[PDB]
């Protein structure tokens, strides 16, 4: 662990609820339990962030007296403030249960201790209604086996049995065969916490019907491509090695009690400026390195390959990871491409496309004083022939290209000029050529593997498994990161839309008033992010437009002009150069430095016509279906009109279904099974907004219970009328309730359960 | 979304189209023409006035007239006759939904644009206006934020210098002297050879002849003398009815009087000198940036060999050590209408627009207060 | 441990940086400028005041006004401005953790240091703050503990010695002639030969000529002889634009009224006998051990022969027997903050700062008590 | 010249040589300075007695209205015409400001107008409002300007030029035969 993990796990710890038990007029204690973060052990071991501590008897009130016991690394009374000094939960067990909002005390360390004390004895799924939240164990828990499904399948009682995936595949069919309502599973974690598990086994539960069978041609079919997906689709970032670069959609079309009929594959959010320029300690896509290593003589002297440590698109200075051997993985992914019915030509085709695109990334353009411009573009001799090159190795025609990049042909009133593009401008078109080929390419594959498992009657109901990722809170923010967490705000706000809705039903169905839940909305930081007009997006833009923009107008053009609401902020340090937004899970600090050097994207109507007359019929199916439109200005082809648009398209097909969601963890690094790592743990409870969940639930009445436990639990409070054994539950819970003293503002009788605020459970206690 | 029109009319053509393209989608001239014969056969358009490009295919027939001289607009019935037949029969789309960027001259007296504002808000219902500056939009246009924009279209030529964004108003220079005047003046000096053209339906004839044959000397008596030694000097036009008409000297002494505006009796100073006057007048600290943009605008300036004079009458007048950098675009006739475009496409720009309540609450002066 | 922060702030210059170096990391010159001209592209920083090095290269456009005149802060909110560039921008280092070493002259007003007091506790929230002289931290830097020092910057040329540790308070001088009083005697005496500097952004380009070109004569009298004989003594300068002035006499007549300040109108005594007439205030006792460690100090003693001509003027002041010795090390134009680094890198040191503590029981006025 | 310029607000271009003449007429003709500028530019927008005609050579009228005042108060702020400089108002106070403390309240007793361009209409009242704003309290500020304040120069060069005292200051032909053009700066101040 590093000391970086250490300050933001430091940094994102809160305090709330004071210190208690000098109750009721005196000083006496009852063997209190509290937690603090003060300890000897605590600056040793750096995978502990708090300790339990026992108050002594005799403790003053300004002052607190603990001895530590958990662990017990002494047993010497020292002294520590009543503000470092937080709540905890002794009559309570974590196994009683599987819901978290049920708790009395609900903070950080407790919630780290009871997901500790959970998984410590292999129960490492939770519930935290309707969130599902799963840890990855590094072994197997024996739950692959289809007594399990069977247990949690036909079994008619579902909701009384542990959580487990099985609960939301179970509630899911349930659902989708009942009424003609499509499902979505949601599976949001870190790229290394193992989600595609939890996707293979939500997948064997669907397979397996009273008729269905275990294994399909459709899950082989979709394995057989991971490689190629994580090949092109996956990077090398600082924080992990294989981390996940896009948004993976799976829809699928099952009969009413068979198997899994048919399947499509659908890629959203590629992200498109890492195919340019990446940062000092990252990679690009692997396809670029295993390709470039792992390929043959033959090969290597039909493209002209070279060196890794010779291209312009590829860092130099970090080409090597430990983990990844960049050899093995090329045979893998050209046995993955050879098992989906893809000849040796095409093989052939794809490797020179990419090369082409590797050569191209090389060619260097010069300034001229020509044609009445100061600085008119032009090709340096010394890589005309390299040009040519890039050119064969995609079945293009050299000269269109060169005409196509080099000259600008404007048709006025009614004739036409022919003016010519500076250096800057044919830069730019030569990027957004590679980055569009490459994305087009990407697709291509995409749909031919789905051309083995297609639907005919098409998608009318069906079933859904999107893999997303999560927020990125550290300090060093670029305008990925921002992309990124302007998608998570808006699956912030369609999860909570969720859950006021079904909310709002349960307090209907037993028998409540519903005139008193009231959610907080995040529509004003999406109206900072990406209102059209009045947001980040739509500034940025306008520096890409604008004459001689740089980054410093946009940060201060946005100061200037977003400074009517309190969710942009400039920050202290450097101030002309980064800002800070208010997200929903607390406030991110970005870096605004090349951000117009990434934003810019041009490709016009003339290239794709020359692109789509190409005597290879794989080129011509490249860009096909793509509608182009010329004599327009760039004010809608930006990266971040793009990304704006697949967004609103994937959030228009999840708000047609009804989602379901789950949280994948890692509880360490060292990939070693049954460990602890409260700061790492903490990140991730963090970014992917679990204490979010948990505040909002802590409106309304978060502790609901039926009238059982309800006793269970409160029958040595009330004596009076507990043990009557002459009236109805209900009864007895309104008199145990008039008998405490909380009004009516703290308690609620439900028809067949009870309802309490958090304050009034807290009262309850003692 | 709505798109805002932007209408570059100058004293010659007029450039519409919409916000977002890169080029105006209709380029016509802006003359109003009257037909001066009676009418005999029964059956036919008894039409009173015709408009634009149909009063210059039956141009024998009509006086043509011109509502705009010198940046002023001197007939405003005229004025509404063009903006009607732009708005409804060219680019087809009623004014009452779209914004509508206009466009005008420097140092212009305000009566103009407060006419121009009342007829936009009353004659027309407009949600919204605004009134920009020719030599800024042409440096939108550019990609630059500093440099020299001289404009020269038709009525006027002037030179406007911007540092970084900062306009410099006190060394803002106009020249009544444009493409108008050279096309009297090669009209005067064909008398010469025997060629009389008087009528405001030959002046077309004079002005095409301009277009075909002239061009810009770089030494003027060098030429005038190696001209007299030869005689591949002189080109042929044919005219309108099959007649053949030859030219010599007047190729290269038309638009000479760009740098010599004595040759037509005006006192004032060339464009080479107006140019390097309006630099001389900003301080010493920025006059290194300006030597190095200097962008050329307009139509007039689309003679065959101006750069390279302007660049060596500029470089004998500043120091020795400078860079003169003349720049003149291939498609400097448009600069102005795409200029135009790039801005009112903005969405910084979308708080600039003059709206119709305060209009209607503060009067036509209000364009006095919000347009530069 | 953490590091304090050594900020001095002259009338010119600023230096800043962390203590423990030795050199200062950030040095740019203190002033605020603001535009006189409007803005009119858009999309471009609409700022209202640039700071620093900043409003140095786009002076062209701004006004440049200095907040510090002679040792005195006349305008408080633009100093504000200028310590907060300082700490945010250039070291990027919140003040609130660290404390900070100021700087002030000898023999100025009290509400100069109470309010920069009371401006570093309440605007920024400093744990600690001291305020120095600077011709004492020019003496750390020296590697002695005896000798009079003679610093001259740009607002303020004082005189201070030491014995052995021992103030001499008595013996303190102080002269109001400094480097901008030359720039303005050399911006004056310019209008000899024609040149005509007045504006605020022609001030800088005066200041470079006169680092560039000026020296110092060691006889005036046969040097302004000697110089109508011949015309070697001229030297060129190119202007920002290109043009080529020529300058004379002037190179030698504008640091002699350093020696000679009737030549600006004042009435007072150069700097070698205002250095002479302060060491004849101690006593009889310590008068040879000042003659021996006479430190130069400070920007406006690193003309070329100032040294000579100082030697060669005490000399002639002294008794025959005493033995001159000026000091001029190659980097005094920062012997100031190297001393203020090397003083707060002591142990001895850290009980002598005023904590906030002090300042929240006993106002602003402690500074008066713990502060030389 | 800036008269010239702001002209253009109403429609009237004055270009050529000649022409500079005629506006230069007006000038003297019509402005005058205003007491207060922004008092006066806000009264003015109420009606229009401040309008005055003239006619030009050829029989055509012109008609002016606030450039009456706006033009000569470029006298007091420079920034009107793109200078960066300070008025005359503060000219002469940052003048006397540079004078030693005991010959300053002489100073502002003789404040003395001169040339031309100091006869427009109400100049002495807005400079003596201008400079005891200035100046201390107790000082008794009096602005002198005589009604022949055009030729004050000439006259005071023959009143100096007729003195028998000053026929020893010539700079005779001899002196300049033997030393050269460079004797003026010896003999003249
Ligand atoms: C130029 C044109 C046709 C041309 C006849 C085409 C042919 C090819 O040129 C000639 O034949 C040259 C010839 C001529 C040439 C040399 C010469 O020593 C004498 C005459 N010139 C003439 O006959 C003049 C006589 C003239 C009238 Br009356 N007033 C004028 C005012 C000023 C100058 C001259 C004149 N002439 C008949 C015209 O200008 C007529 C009015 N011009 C036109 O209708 C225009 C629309 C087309
Ligand atoms: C010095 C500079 C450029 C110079 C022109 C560079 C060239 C190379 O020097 C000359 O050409 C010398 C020439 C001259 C030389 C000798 C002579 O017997 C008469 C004139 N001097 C002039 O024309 C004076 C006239 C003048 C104005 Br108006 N008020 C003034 C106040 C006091 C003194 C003189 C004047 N002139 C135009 C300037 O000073 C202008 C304002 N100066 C500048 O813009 C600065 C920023 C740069
Ligand atoms: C001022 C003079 C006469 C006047 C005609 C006397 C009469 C009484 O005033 C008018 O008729 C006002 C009228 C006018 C008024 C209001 C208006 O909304 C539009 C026009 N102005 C005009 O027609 C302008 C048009 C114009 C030319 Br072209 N370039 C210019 C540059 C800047 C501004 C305007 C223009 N016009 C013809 C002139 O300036 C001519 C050159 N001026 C002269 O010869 C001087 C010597 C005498
Ligand atoms: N090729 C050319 N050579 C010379 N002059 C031209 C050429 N094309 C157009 N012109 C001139 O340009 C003028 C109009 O230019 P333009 O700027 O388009 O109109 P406006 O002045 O109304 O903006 C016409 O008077 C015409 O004489
Ligand atoms: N090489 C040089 N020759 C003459 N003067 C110089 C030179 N370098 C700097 N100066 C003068 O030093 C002055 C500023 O000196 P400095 O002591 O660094 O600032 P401050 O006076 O604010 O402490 C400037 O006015 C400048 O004129
Ligand atoms: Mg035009
Ligand atoms: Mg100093």
């Amino acid at each position: 662990v590093t000391n970086e993990e250490i300050k933001t796990a430091s940094k994102i710890v809160r305090r709330v609820s004071n210190v208690e038990a000098f109750d009721k007029s005196g000083s006496v204690f009852k063997g209190y339990q509290i937690w603090t973060d003060i300890s000897p052990t605590i600056e040793n071991d750096p995978n502990i962030m708090f300790v339990k501590c026992v108050v002594q008897q005799g403790s003053k009130k300004e002052k607190l007296t603990v001895v530590q016991i958990d662990p017990p690394g002494t047993g010497t009374p020292y002294d520590i403030d009543p503000t470092h000094a937080w709540n905890c939960n002794s009559q309570v067990d974590p196994m009683s249960f599987g819901d978290i909002g049920l708790l009395n005390h609900t903070n950080i360390p407790c919630v780290l201790d009871f997901l500790k004390h959970r998984y410590l004895k292999n129960q490492i799924y939770t519930t935290a209604v309707p969130l599902i939240v799963a840890i990855n164990p590094y072994k197997d828990l024996g739950n692959t086996t289809n007594e399990w499904i069977r247990r949690y399948r036909d079994t008619a009682d579902h909701t009384k049995l542990p959580p487990h995936v099985f609960t939301c595949a179970r509630e899911a069919l349930s659902n989708l065969h009942g009424v003609n309502k499509s499902q979505t599973i949601i599976v949001s974690g870190e790229s290394g916490a193992g989600k595609t598990e939890a996707t293979k086994q939500i997948m064997r539960y669907f397979a397996s019907s009273k008729s269905g069978n275990m294994d399909l041609r459709i899950q082989t079919a979709i394995m057989a491509a991971n490689p190629v997906l994580e090949a092109f689709g996956n990077a090398k970032t600082i924080r992990n090695n294989n981390s996940s670069r896009f948004g993976r959609f799976m829809q699928l079309v099952i009969s009413h009690e068979g198997g899994i009929r048919y399947g499509s594959v659908v890629a959203f959010l590629l992200e498109k400026s890492r195919i340019i320029t990446q940062d000092d300690n990252e990679r690009s896509y692997h396809i670029f390195y295993q390709f470039l290593k792992g390929a043959n003589s033959t090969m290597k002297s039909k493209f002209g390959l070279k060196g890794v440590t010779e291209y312009k698109l590829l860092n130099p200075n970090s080409t090597e990871v430990s983990g990844v051997d960049d050899v093995k993985d090329f045979e893998e992914v050209i046995e993955s491409l050879k098992n989906m019915e893809l000849s040796e030509s095409d093989i052939e085709v794809i490797f020179s496309i990419v090369a082409g695109i590797l050569t191209l990334g090389n060619v260097r353009l010069i300034e001229k004083q020509e044609a009445g411009l100061s600085d008119a573009a032009a090709i340096m001799d010394e890589d005309m022939g390299v040009f040519n090159k890039a050119c064969e190795l995609m079945y293009l025609d050299p000269e269109l290209i060169k005409r196509e990049i080099l000259i600008k042909v404007t048709v006025a009133g009614g004739t036409k000029i022919e003016g010519r593009w500076n250096k800057n401008d044919a830069e730019v078109l030569k990027s957004s050529l590679c980055k569009a080929m490459y994305e087009k390419l990407f697709l291509w594959i995409i749909r031919h593997l789905n051309s083995r498992i297609e639907p005919e009657g098409g998608f009318k109901t069906f079933m859904g498994m999107l893999d997303i990722f999560g927020f990125e809170v550290f300090k060093n923010n670029s305008l990925e990161q921002l992309f990124i967490n302007i998608t998570n705000e808006m699956l912030q706000k369609n999860f909570v839309d969720i859950v006021f809705e079904r909310e709002s039903k349960l307090y209907k169905d037993e028998g409540i008033s519903t005139a008193e839940l009231k959610y907080t909305s995040n529509k004003e930081v999406i109206n900072v992010l990406c209102e059209k007009g009045k947001s980040v997006l739509s500034y940025l833009e306008d520096q890409c437009l604008a004459p001689g923009g740089t980054d410093e107008k946009f940060v201060s053009s946005c100061a200037t002009n977003l400074k009517e609401n309190n969710k942009f902020t400039p920050a202290k340090v450097a101030s002309n150069k980064n800002f800070i937004i208010q997200h929903t899970i607390g406030p991110i600090q970005y870096c605004a430095e090349s951000f117009l050097l990434k934003n810019k994207d041009v490709l016009r109507g003339d290239l794709v016509e020359v692109i789509k007359d190409s005597p290879n019929p794989i080129v011509q199916q490249l860009f096909e279906g793509q509608v182009i439109e010329k004599g327009k200005i760039a004010k809608g082809s930006l990266i971040g009109s793009q990304f704006l648009n697949q967004l609103t398209s994937l959030m228009n097909l999840i708000n047609s279904t009804e989602p379901h969601f789950i949280r994948c963890i890692k509880p360490n690094e060292n990939k070693k099974p049954l460990e602890w790592c409260e700061p790492k743990i903490l990140i991730q409870l963090h970014a992917l907004s679990i204490l979010e969940a948990l505040v909002l639930r802590q409106l309304g009445y978060s502790y609901r219970r039926t009238f059982e436990e309800f006793l269970y639990q409160y029958k040595f409070v009330d004596i009076a009328a507990a043990e009557d054994s002459s009236v109805e539950n209900q009864n007895k819970c309104v008199n145990i309730l008039k008998l405490s003293g909380l009004s009516e503002s703290m308690y609620k009788i439900g028809k067949s359960m009870v309802f309490l605020k958090q304050e009034g459970a807290k009262i309850l206690t003692k | 979304d709505v798109q805002a029109l932007v209408v570059d009319n100058g004293s010659g053509n007029v450039k519409a189209g919409v916000a977002g393209d890169d080029a105006p989608r209709s380029v016509f001239p802006s003359i109003v023409g009257r037909p001066k014969n009676p009418g005999i056969m029964v059956g036919m358009e008894e039409k009173d006035a015709f408009v634009g490009d149909e009063a210059q295919t039956k141009r024998g027939i009509l006086t043509l007239k011109y509502p705009i001289e010198h940046g002023i607009v001197t007939n405003w019935d005229d004025m509404e006759k063009i903006w009607h037949h732009t708005f409804y029969n060219e680019l087809r789309a009623a004014p009452e939904e779209h914004p509508v960027l206009l466009t005008e001259a420097p140092l212009n007296p305000k009566g103009n644009r407060e006419r121009m504002t009342q007829i936009m808000f009353e004659s027309f219902n407009v949600p919204a206006m605004y009134v920009a500056i020719q030599a800024v939009l042409s440096l939108y246009s550019s990609g630059r934020t500093t440099g020299i924009v001289l404009d020269s279209g038709d009525g006027v030529s002037h030179t406007v210098p911007i540092y970084e964004g900062y306009a410099l108003p006190h060394a803002i220079m106009r020249l009544d002297l444009a493409g108008r005047d050279l096309t009297e003046y090669l009209m005067k000096i064909l008398h010469e050879r025997g060629y009389g053209f008087s009528t405001s339906a030959e002046k077309e004839i004079v002005r095409d002849i301009k277009e075909k044959l002239c061009y810009i000397a770089l030494n003027f008596d060098e030429e005038m003398k190696t001209s007299e030694q030869s005689s591949d000097i002189e080109k042929s036009y044919e005219l309108p009815d099959g007649n053949i008409i030859t030219v010599g000297n007047e190729r290269f002494r038309c638009p000479e009087a760009l740098f010599q505006p004595s040759f037509l009796g005006k006192e004032a100073a060339g464009i080479h000198t107006t140019t390097f006057n309006s630099i001389k007048k900003c301080d010493v600290d920025i006059r290194k940036d300006l030597y190095g943009n200097i962008v050329l605008s307009g139509g007039t300036t689309m003679y065959e060999g101006i750069g390279e004079r302007l660049t060596r009458d500029i470089t004998t007048l500043a120091p020795s050590t400078m860079k003169i950098k003349v720049v003149a675009p291939p498609e400097r006739k448009y600069s102005v209408w795409i200029g135009g475009s790039i801005l009112s496409s903005l969405s910084t720009f979308q708080q600039m627009w003059i709206t119709k309540e305060e209009y209607d609450e503060s009067g036509p002066s209000i364009v006095h207060r919000k347009c530069f």
